[PDB]
RNA sequence: UUGGAGAGUUUGAUCCUGGCUCAGGGUGAACGCUGGCGGCGUGCCUAAGACAUGCAAGUCGUGCGGGCCGCGGGUCCGUGGUCAGCGGCGGACGGGUGAGUAACGCGUGGGUGACCUACCCGGAAGAGGGGGACAACCCGGGGAAACUCGGGCUAAUCCCCCAUGUGGACCCGCCCCUUGGGGUGUGUCCAAAGGGCUUUGCCCGCUUCCGGAUGGGCCCGCGUCCCAUCAGCUAGUUGGUGGGGUAAUGGCCCACCAAGGCGACGACGGGUAGCCGGUCUGAGAGGAUGGCCGGCCACAGGGGCACUGAGACACGGGCCCCACUCCUACGGGAGGCAGCAGUUAGGAAUCUUCCGCAAUGGGCGCAAGCCUGACGGAGCGACGCCGCUUGGAGGAAGAAGCCCUUCGGGGUGUAAACUCCUGAACCCGGGACGAAACCCCCGACGAGGGGACUGACGGUACCGGGGUAAUAGCGCCGGCCAACUCCGUGCCAGCAGCCGCGGUAAUACGGAGGGCGCGAGCGUUACCCGGAUUCACUGGGCGUAAAGGGCGUGUAGGCGGCCUGGGGCGUCCCAUGUGAAAGACCACGGCUCAACCGUGGGGGAGCGUGGGAUACGCUCAGGCUAGACG
RNA sequence: GCCGAGGGUAGGGCCCGUGACUGGGGCGAAGUCGUAACAAGGUAGCUGUACCGGAAGGUGCGGCUGGAU
């Protein structure tokens, strides 16, 4: 299934930090601020200038190893984009966004995305009342995604919303801490979310 | 409609029939050129009036004998012998095309 | 005779009913004359049943067939009504 | 081992022999008219025609022959028969 | 204007030409390793080789007469179930397969004044009076069987004669029309059946005719692959006349008569293929393809033929011939899976002898209802697509083991251990949607309103409660091309798509560590398009790279100067018909999403018709002298 | 009685598989013989044709420069 393994050696290959536990991430005990250079025998040699391919496959499994997902299923969401009206970039995106399992974790349901597909595959979420345990739902605007309230009364979910008080949370999402439910505004344009990343190289991967 | 084409009577030596080549033009749907291709129709003269070099018209009719369909319409045009040998000439030269 | 009836579209556990006229002899599903509506046995739909009735008439004034189950089905959408 | 296709291949048997059985019959009147008519004789050929006509479009009726078949049938004995008495004439009965 | 990437390889080096090779997407796939769940699709591409067994087409007692058994009750009657028979309607639908066919088979646009259509609707009219046969059945003869002949009786919606002629048909005549269309007069010919209830009234049916609707037959224009190392082909051949034949045209068939018909715009011949909607690829143009699904065709062991029929030259009907297999009582007789499963053979390779008529549909029936391997579902196969799992947070300047090291140390690695949190699987309870009709009821057997019966899938999906940390594999790491070190080997063993690797320090072979790529998958083989502007229409070339005919002359053909008018063929525009459905696309919506599926939307070429345009190419006509000749 | 599946007789056409033996061709190679071509390649080369020679080739005739000086 998803990629289920060793998550730091990802960080270290790609040369930057992804997000991709929640706490150890903001703690000095993180591998990149220990060491931020490419795990194994040969990560302390002095590197080789990548090639054009060599880059580009490099900026893709960038974003797609943020989000934990298939390369199918990043194919198709990217050949969908492809597809459909107006500019690639943006609407790649913003439907990678619009999934569920991100959805719950931009909102601070939970702490990583992992954890946030942990939680939908669970049923601990719930999609405009109907429970979804879904990752894959493409979320559309005006939905409301809450916790179940047969499992609100748990440890995990009452203690991830303490930390969202008064929490930013990016502006197409509102939040009713407490209340543990939120809302779908809008699809992001490609201001409102900073992945480390540039999503043009990403199509000139697929124009090879 | 009954489809009605024009066209110049080549041979008949045939009772009650005559021989009436069709020719049309049409761009190549590759190449774009327009093409020249013809035909042969027989036609059925019951009124054993036409003659060799006549250009008429003639419309599809339901069948008289085996391959006759048509009849002939109306006269359009007498005496053109250089369409005739137009046409007689190309037969002609198929004697050095063999062996 | 020709027959007004349910040509079977949709998938499978997943019914949904094209009310047509076809020829009696034709297969279930095959070639038809004219769609007159559609029809969906699990109403999971705000309009389950709708009936080009102007049209339907045309064909019972000149000799179509209704099957029980498709006589019902313009009986519930009215076209038998006076 | 069996069916009801055996009882219809019986029934086709016996309907065989009927249609037959007229078809030679009608075939026998009309040569019969038209052998007399060509000799003519114009009376006994038209009073024979009139039996051959009758069982014609009787045999029309059915199986037999269809609607068609029995009209073209007597527009060819007609016209074989009135035409052969030109060479003669002239047509004692009815008809017509 | 939503659409277009290139690389490796001839050289010491260069530029160019040119091929070979590669990275992409695709498949009814197969093979290797591996393999957890579910949904929807989908699965003999080879031998259209051969097949055990069951099942795939029957139905009506509201057509008739019966035998048996039963309930009734007096040898007889009603009546029930059943079995054949006679008689209806169906069996020409549905289902299968792609052999044959290069063809009016198919596709597309049309013709039919040259045609048909059972059941269905609508319009007009009618049902009077007699007669008769054969099965059932009885009685003889012959077999293991297939069953079979003869003799005798009997009913009907079974066959026949007369009558009626609204009407129809046919010949002759007139009018209209204009290919055999419409009308009419003289003559002639043709109708029919009862059954059942609630019984001087309705329901199912019957007969003649007209129109409708639907399904067809036939005909024409145009489009449809390779070899010209197949160049000439043709005696029913091509036409005429007269007949035969059919629903109907026609050499479709026959007789006679004429000497004709076809061909480099590829006849004839050989090879290959069922064709299309579409599918795949591609920036497009184009190329490739036709499995599933829908339309048409062709075939039903191989051939030939007809019969019954509205319709067949008939898959589970008939006759004959052939090949093949079988059964036998050894005298004789039967079979046709390219229906659904299943066996076998061939093959790299392709499924359960399932459950059900509940639904949709079809056939018979007044109706109940009966039949339905169509169909609805179930089974098997990672074959395909899609969703899903093998957990999540925490957790050392960082255990052991293993790899590397300059022996200081670097790595696998937050990886593990361990802590808490969640709860695939499984256990308990609830439990579908799909199914309201027919029928019954009042009403009127109608309109409408009311009633009850019915679920194979299935105790399944789903809903609720409980609850276990719960499968990971495969390819690659010389350049293309993402990923590097140690040892072992020593032109050996082996690798290999191309260039190339291996001859004692191989990142290229074998293992290991580490790494890169995907993930219930990953690789391999085969094939299709792409990269290949490498058949070049878009969009290439020929002095020396492959490529100007040795040179003339001329046939067909392609192509053509300046001015003016007629036509309007090509060409452009407008209006209209067709361009089915599924699919493609855009929006929305239903299955928790998706795959899948529903609803709506938008078109196009191309062809038929009507009208318009006239510059260019065409044609016709009249001029000119710049081309050409004298 | 005609036509007629097909069976039988006779002679022809195209294609396929195969055949003692035979002709050259591709590849392999660490073999034998010579040295024809590339330098004026030690007789400038190539060429059609003709005759000849173990083999590359030679020579005649005419042609080309894609021949050094
Ligand atoms: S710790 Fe640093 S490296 Fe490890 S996952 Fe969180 S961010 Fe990536
Ligand atoms: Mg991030
Ligand atoms: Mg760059
Ligand atoms: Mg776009
Ligand atoms: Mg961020
Ligand atoms: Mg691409
Ligand atoms: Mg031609
Ligand atoms: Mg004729
Ligand atoms: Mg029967
Ligand atoms: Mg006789
Ligand atoms: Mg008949
Ligand atoms: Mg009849
Ligand atoms: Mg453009
Ligand atoms: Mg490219
Ligand atoms: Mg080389
Ligand atoms: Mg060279
Ligand atoms: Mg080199
Ligand atoms: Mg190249
Ligand atoms: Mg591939
Ligand atoms: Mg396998
Ligand atoms: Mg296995
Ligand atoms: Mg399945
Ligand atoms: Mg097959
Ligand atoms: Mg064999
Ligand atoms: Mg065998
Ligand atoms: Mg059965
Ligand atoms: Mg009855
Ligand atoms: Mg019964
Ligand atoms: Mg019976
Ligand atoms: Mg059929
Ligand atoms: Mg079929
Ligand atoms: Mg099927
Ligand atoms: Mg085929
Ligand atoms: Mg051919
Ligand atoms: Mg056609
Ligand atoms: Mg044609
Ligand atoms: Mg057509
Ligand atoms: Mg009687
Ligand atoms: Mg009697
Ligand atoms: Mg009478
Ligand atoms: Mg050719
Ligand atoms: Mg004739
Ligand atoms: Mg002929
Ligand atoms: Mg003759
Ligand atoms: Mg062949
Ligand atoms: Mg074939
Ligand atoms: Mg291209
Ligand atoms: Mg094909
Ligand atoms: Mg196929
Ligand atoms: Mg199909
Ligand atoms: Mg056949
Ligand atoms: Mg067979
Ligand atoms: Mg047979
Ligand atoms: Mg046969
Ligand atoms: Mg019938
Ligand atoms: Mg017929
Ligand atoms: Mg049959
Ligand atoms: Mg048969
Ligand atoms: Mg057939
Ligand atoms: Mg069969
Ligand atoms: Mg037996
Ligand atoms: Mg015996
Ligand atoms: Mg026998
Ligand atoms: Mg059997
Ligand atoms: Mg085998
Ligand atoms: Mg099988
Ligand atoms: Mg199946
Ligand atoms: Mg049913
Ligand atoms: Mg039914
Ligand atoms: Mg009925
Ligand atoms: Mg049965
Ligand atoms: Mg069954
Ligand atoms: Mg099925
Ligand atoms: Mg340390
Ligand atoms: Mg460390
Ligand atoms: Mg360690
Ligand atoms: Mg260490
Ligand atoms: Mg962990
Ligand atoms: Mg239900
Ligand atoms: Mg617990
Ligand atoms: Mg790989
Ligand atoms: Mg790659
Ligand atoms: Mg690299
Ligand atoms: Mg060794
Ligand atoms: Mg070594
Ligand atoms: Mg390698
Ligand atoms: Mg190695
Ligand atoms: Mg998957
Ligand atoms: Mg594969
Ligand atoms: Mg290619
Ligand atoms: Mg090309
Ligand atoms: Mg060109
Ligand atoms: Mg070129
Ligand atoms: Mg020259
Ligand atoms: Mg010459
Ligand atoms: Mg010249
Ligand atoms: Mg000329
Ligand atoms: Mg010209
Ligand atoms: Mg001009
Ligand atoms: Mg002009
Ligand atoms: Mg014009
Ligand atoms: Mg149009
Ligand atoms: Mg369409
Ligand atoms: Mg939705
Ligand atoms: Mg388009
Ligand atoms: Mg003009
Ligand atoms: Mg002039
Ligand atoms: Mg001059
Ligand atoms: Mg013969
Ligand atoms: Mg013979
Ligand atoms: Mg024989
Ligand atoms: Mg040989
Ligand atoms: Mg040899
Ligand atoms: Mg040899
Ligand atoms: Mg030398
Ligand atoms: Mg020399
Ligand atoms: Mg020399
Ligand atoms: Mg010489
Ligand atoms: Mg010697
Ligand atoms: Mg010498
Ligand atoms: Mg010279």
């Amino acid at each position: 299934g998803r990629y289920i393994g060793p998550v730091c050696r990802l960080c270290r290959r790609e040369g930057v930090k992804l997000y991709l536990k929640g706490e150890r991430c903001y703690s000095p005990k993180c591998a990149m601020e220990r060491r931020p250079y490419p795990p194994g025998q040969h990560g302390q040699k002095r590197a080789r200038r990548p090639s054009d391919y060599a880059v580009r496959l490099r900026e893709k499994q960038k974003l797609r190893r943020i989000y934990g997902i298939s390369e199918r299923q990043f194919r198709n969401l990217f050949e969908e984009a492809s597809k459909k009206k107006g500019v690639t970039g943006s609407v790649f995106l913003g439907l990678l966004e619009s999934r569920l399992d991100n959805v719950v974790y931009r909102l601070g349901f939970a702490v990583s995305r992992r954890q946030a597909r942990q939680l939908v595959r669970h049923g601990h979420i719930t999609v405009n009342g109907r429970r979804v345990d879904l990752p894959s739902y493409r979320v559309r605007p005006g939905d409301e995604i809450a916790v179940a309230e047969k499992s609100r009364n748990l440890e995990l979910i009452r203690q991830n919303l303490e930390a969202m008080k008064g929490r930013k949370v990016g502006p197409w999402l509102s939040l009713d801490v407490e209340g543990m439910k939120g809302k779908f505004l809008r699809l992001p344009d490609r201001e409102d979310l900073a992945l480390p990343v540039n999503e043009q190289l990403v199509i000139e991967f697929y124009s090879r | 409609p009954k489809k009605v084409l024009t066209g110049v009577v080549v041979s008949d030596k045939m009772q009650k029939t005559v021989t009436v080549l069709v020719e049309r033009q049409f761009p190549h749907p590759l190449y774009g050129k327009v093409i020249k291709r013809s035909k042969k129709y027989l036609a059925h003269d019951p009124e054993e009036k036409y003659k060799l070099g006549d250009v008429v018209e003639i419309i599809e009719s339901r069948p008289i004998s085996k391959r006759k369909r048509f009849r002939v319409l109306r006269l359009v045009e007498s005496g053109r012998m250089d369409l005739v040998e137009k046409y007689l000439i190309r037969r002609q030269n198929y004697e050095s095309l063999s062996k | 005779m020709v027959k007004i009836r349910l040509a079977r579209f949709g998938s499978k556990h997943n019914p949904h009913y094209r009310i047509v006229v076809t020829d009696a002899r034709r297969k279930r599903d095959g070639k038809y004359i004219e769609k007159i509506g559609y029809y969906d046995p699990r109403k999971t739909t705000p309009d389950w049943l709708k009936v080009d009735v102007e049209r339907a008439r045309y064909w019972l004034s000149v000799g179509a067939q209704p099957t029980d189950t498709a006589r019902r089905l313009l009986r519930q959408a009215g076209v038998f009504r006076q | 081992r069996n069916l009801s296709a055996l009882k219809r291949h019986r029934q086709s048997l016996k309907r065989r022999l009927r249609n037959k059985a007229k078809k030679s019959a009608i075939k026998t009147l009309s040569k019969k008219a038209i052998q007399l008519a060509q000799e003519g004789k114009a009376e006994e050929a038209l009073k024979i025609m009139r039996k051959a006509e009758s069982l014609i479009d009787k045999a029309a009726k059915g199986s037999t022959l269809h609607k068609n078949a029995a009209a073209r049938r007597k527009s060819r004995l007609m016209r074989k028969v009135r035409q052969l008495l030109e060479a003669a004439g002239a047509p004692l009965i009815g008809g017509g």
